């Protein structure tokens, strides 16, 4: 019941050592004892609580510690413990998988024709924002998309859902990484706990960064803030952005057009 | 794949035919052919090869037992104790003996005499040789094996003067400074051979490997090149590689090329590293192909037998790919049909058209699903790599024999294809046709058409309407425009592309239970939300007070705590 009784008047030269003395191996052998130091000063001040197992323990050293002279004086022994409209709400945690992870940013594209290539599914899902990884395994017909901001991957889900790739309408959802699904996959051969981790945070307040952003490939840019200043750079690293992201981007995909014509890329 | 399982059947196996004390003609042959599946498996190194060989020599099979060995080198390179057992092994035989005995102990010379631990080798020649009568031949071999940087090079200065009794220093000079300039070479290489020999220790670390002495004994022996340095940084790779890294092959690769040899000896040192090497790696492949191609100019005929057999053994291993097919292509009418402008020009034309023939009977013959193994084109069509092909027609049809009719009568026909409505150069070698031709009725009925029924990658359909927005504004007037514009589906050439440029599935023109709203705030997760079915919050209160508010009604109240999710992830992935 955890029956807590409030000692008080205490002496100064009492511990919390000698509060557990008077109050467990007699009557009890009482959960805990804690006398109230001052914060900043470490002097007690005088009074502590005590929290015994049972209730009739408790009140069996009520009666019988009332008055009793403990270090010099006599230690006040009652009992602890035993109307506003407006409450904040409190509420329980969703146990954290891979949906209700408020980070989690790596779709799990799923449905795959296994005709499909890592180029020509980068090909698919890049314009929708910058882009860490897009490794598939070999032959499960499902693949793996992780983006750097949680905005991007959300449009993409919105914007590619049930999208054919290769003749085949394809399933995105979310899905957890390649690390997390070993460990999910030995943990749940010997299905002991399967318990997941939540994804790194980008220790914000961060200021350069508009999120949902590409940039392919000397700066003195002025870092007024309707431009952008630093970006993710494309597989990486972070790149200062420069004056010049039209030109080379535009330059790139007349590149893209007069070579993918021919056939030098099927992406 | 489990080359652990693997080295214990072997073991397994052995240890059945060897306890049971039989012949075991079953066991015999399975282990044999436990020994075939793991060698086309595994490299098999040489101290574990070498008990394989041990055995069928044991089983007395000695055709069988020279082959293994020649295997053998291929998958060792500094394999001097498959080479010794091999020299040792071959002497106890028949009338092609003298001369077999030394072409093997030649080609080893040629394999591992330029090794720190090949004293015993050249000795081992040296003992056959001393069995033989040919001291003029012992001579020859005492001379080389001077001039080396060898372990025992002083022990056999020493030797080979005091046995040789008869002709010791026939030339003083030339023996003396030939050893002493082996001497200032092996003092040069007992710094790098001793940093080697500190770290070689199997810990299961990165000393065990020896990779950064290694990688600094390549570098000491790539500069400093006094000419032994081809067959010493062959060498030196070949210590280091036995220790599958790629990076190691182009280096050795790199300074080769730089070296100048005949290119013969490159393309050997290629076709090992395509055959030794784990498929996937996808970096020396291509540069191989491109060598073969710029090699192609110095002499002709072989270069292309190599590089197509080259690119079918690459289609074997990666049929998803599509370079390969557009290069073997490439290869085909440069080789097989080459025409210069000098010729008169009827040959040019029927060696063009032609070219049309054979390609547009190879697309049809595999649609309809007849082959034809005679002609390579026929077998190397994969599905994914046909298009490549329907691609090549077109733009030969239209661009060299310049006939439009029977462009557009290609077009009409494959587009309805399978395998190629969806293909990326089919349809973007179809807007540079469309085009080119400078109508805007196809190209505005293609763009409209480009998410729905014609599906490409995002990053190509923006492309497509970023270059066709800046053709259109360029190439077309408001006389023209104006009219182009009709209302069902409210398209218009200056605008819609900027909508349709990141969300492919767009349509241009019972809220409450849709999957837009049932998701809101939250993707994937869906729950039904409750709402007032009739609320008020739109009615200004100003107009509320004209007559008084019913009260209201409900819809989904039991659901304030279900919340439902499809888990894909789970479900097809994890529990497969």
């Amino acid at each position: 019941n955890n029956c807590s009784i409030f000692v008080g008047d205490l002496a100064p030269n009492v511990t919390e050592s000698q509060l557990f003395e008077l109050f467990i191996n007699r009557y009890a052998s009482t959960s805990h004892a804690k006398i109230v130091h001052d914060q900043v000063t470490g002097m007690s001040k005088g009074y502590g609580f005590v929290k015994f197992t049972n209730s009739d323990e408790q009140q069996l050293a009520l009666s019988e510690m009332q008055g009793v002279f403990l270090n010099g004086r006599a230690i006040k022994v009652g009992p602890t413990s035993g109307m506003s409209q407006f409450i904040y709400p409190v509420q329980q945690q969703p146990s954290l998988n891979h949906f209700t992870d408020p980070n989690n940013t790596t779709v799990f594209i799923g449905g795959l024709s296994s005709l499909v290539t890592e180029d020509e599914l980068r090909a698919y899902f890049q314009p929708f924002g910058t882009i860490v990884y897009v490794k598939i395994p070999v032959g499960k017909c499902c693949g793996f998309v992780q983006y750097v901001d949680r905005l991007s991957a959300e449009a993409a889900i919105a914007g590619m859902q049930g999208f054919p790739i290769a003749n085949s309408r394809v399933r995105l959802s979310w899905g957890r990484s390649a690390k997390q699904t070993a460990l999910l996959q030995q943990a749940m051969l010997s299905n002991s706990l399967q318990v997941q981790q939540q994804q790194p945070g980008l220790q914000q307040p961060n200021y350069g960064y508009i999120p949902s952003s590409t940039c392919e490939a000397n700066v003195s840019s002025t870092m007024l803030p309707g431009c952008q200043i630093l970006n993710y750079s494309n597989p990486q690293q972070v790149i200062m952005q420069g004056s010049e992201a039209v030109v080379n981007s535009t330059n790139a995909m007349l590149n893209r057009l007069e070579q993918g014509s021919n056939g030098f890329m099927f992406a | 794949a489990l080359r652990g399982l693997d080295t214990q059947f072997l073991q397994d196996n052995t240890a059945l035919v060897q306890a049971y004390r039989g012949l075991d003609w079953s066991d015999i042959s399975s282990l044999t052919q436990m020994v075939d599946v793991i060698e086309q498996t595994v490299v098999k190194y040489g101290n574990p090869n070498d008990s394989i060989k041990l055995a069928l020599e044991t089983i007395l099979w000695q055709i069988l037992r020279k082959y293994p060995l020649l295997f053998g080198f291929w998958k060792r390179f500094a394999t001097i104790e498959y080479q010794l057992f091999g020299l040792k092994k071959s002497i106890a035989v028949l009338a092609t003996s003298v001369k077999w005995f030394p072409t093997s102990l030649e080609l080893w010379c040629d394999y591992l005499n330029v090794l720190c631990v090949n004293n015993p080798n050249e000795t081992d020649f040296i003992r056959n040789n001393f069995e033989i009568a040919k001291d003029l031949i012992g001579k020859q071999f005492l001379s080389h094996p001077f001039w080396d940087k060898f372990i025992e090079f002083e022990v056999g200065q020493k030797n080979w003067h005091n046995v040789q009794r008869i002709y010791e220093y026939i030339i003083e000079v030339p023996l003396h400074q030939y050893a002493r300039f082996f001497t200032s070479y092996k003092k040069f290489l007992n710094e790098k051979n001793l940093k080697t020999t500190r770290n070689i220790d199997i810990v299961l670390r990165k000393t065990q490997t020896t990779v950064n002495e290694i990688w600094q004994f390549e570098s000491k022996i790539k500069q400093p090149f006094f000419n032994l340095g081809q067959v010493l940084n062959d060498d030196l790779e070949n210590w280091s590689r036995y220790l599958y890294h790629e990076n190691t092959w182009m280096m050795y690769i790199k300074w080769l090329t730089k070296k100048n040899i005949s290119d013969e000896v490159v393309v050997d040192i290629y076709q090992k590293a395509n055959t030794f090497l784990p498929l996937d790696f996808k970096t020396l492949r291509y540069d191989f192909l491109r060598f073969l191609k710029r090699k192609y100019r110095s002499n002709n005929t072989l270069f292309n037998n190599i590089f197509n057999e080259t690119v079918s053994r690459y289609l074997k291993i990666w049929p998803n790919d599509i370079l390969l097919m557009t290069e073997y292509l490439c290869m085909l009418k440069r080789h097989s049909f080459k025409n210069s402008l000098d010729q008169s020009p009827k040959e040019i034309l029927e060696k063009q058209t032609s070219f049309t023939k054979i390609l547009e009977t190879s697309i049809t013959n595999y649609i309809n699903n007849q082959i034809d193994a005679k002609v390579h084109l026929q077998t190397l069509i994969n599905d994914k790599n046909l298009s490549i092909v329907v691609v090549e027609l077109i733009k030969t049809t239209w661009l060299v024999l310049k006939n439009n009719m029977q462009t557009r009568k290609y077009f009409n026909l494959y587009q309805k294809n399978i395998l190629i409505k969806n293909s990326v150069p089919f349809w973007l070698t179809y807007y540079k046709f469309e085009k080119s031709n400078v109508n805007f009725t196809k190209l505005n009925k293609f763009i409209r058409e480009l998410g729905v029924e014609i599906y490409l990658p995002t990053t190509v359909m923006n492309d497509i309407l970023t270059d066709y927005k800046t053709f259109y504004l360029t190439h077309s007037n408001i006389v023209t425009y104006e009219s182009s514009i009709i209302d069902s589906n409210t398209f218009d050439p200056i605008l819609y592309p900027e909508l349709k440029m990141s969300n492919p599935k767009y349509d241009p023109v019972d809220w409450h239970k849709k999957t837009e709203w049932k998701e809101a705030g939250h993707i994937g997760i869906t729950t039904e939300r409750p709402q007032i079915s009739n609320s008020i919050i739109e009615c200004n209160s100003g107009t509320l007070i004209q007559k008084p508010i019913s009260l209201p009604n409900f819809r989904n109240l039991e659901k304030i705590n279900q919340v439902k999710i499809n888990d894909l992830y789970t479900e097809e992935f994890l529990k497969e």
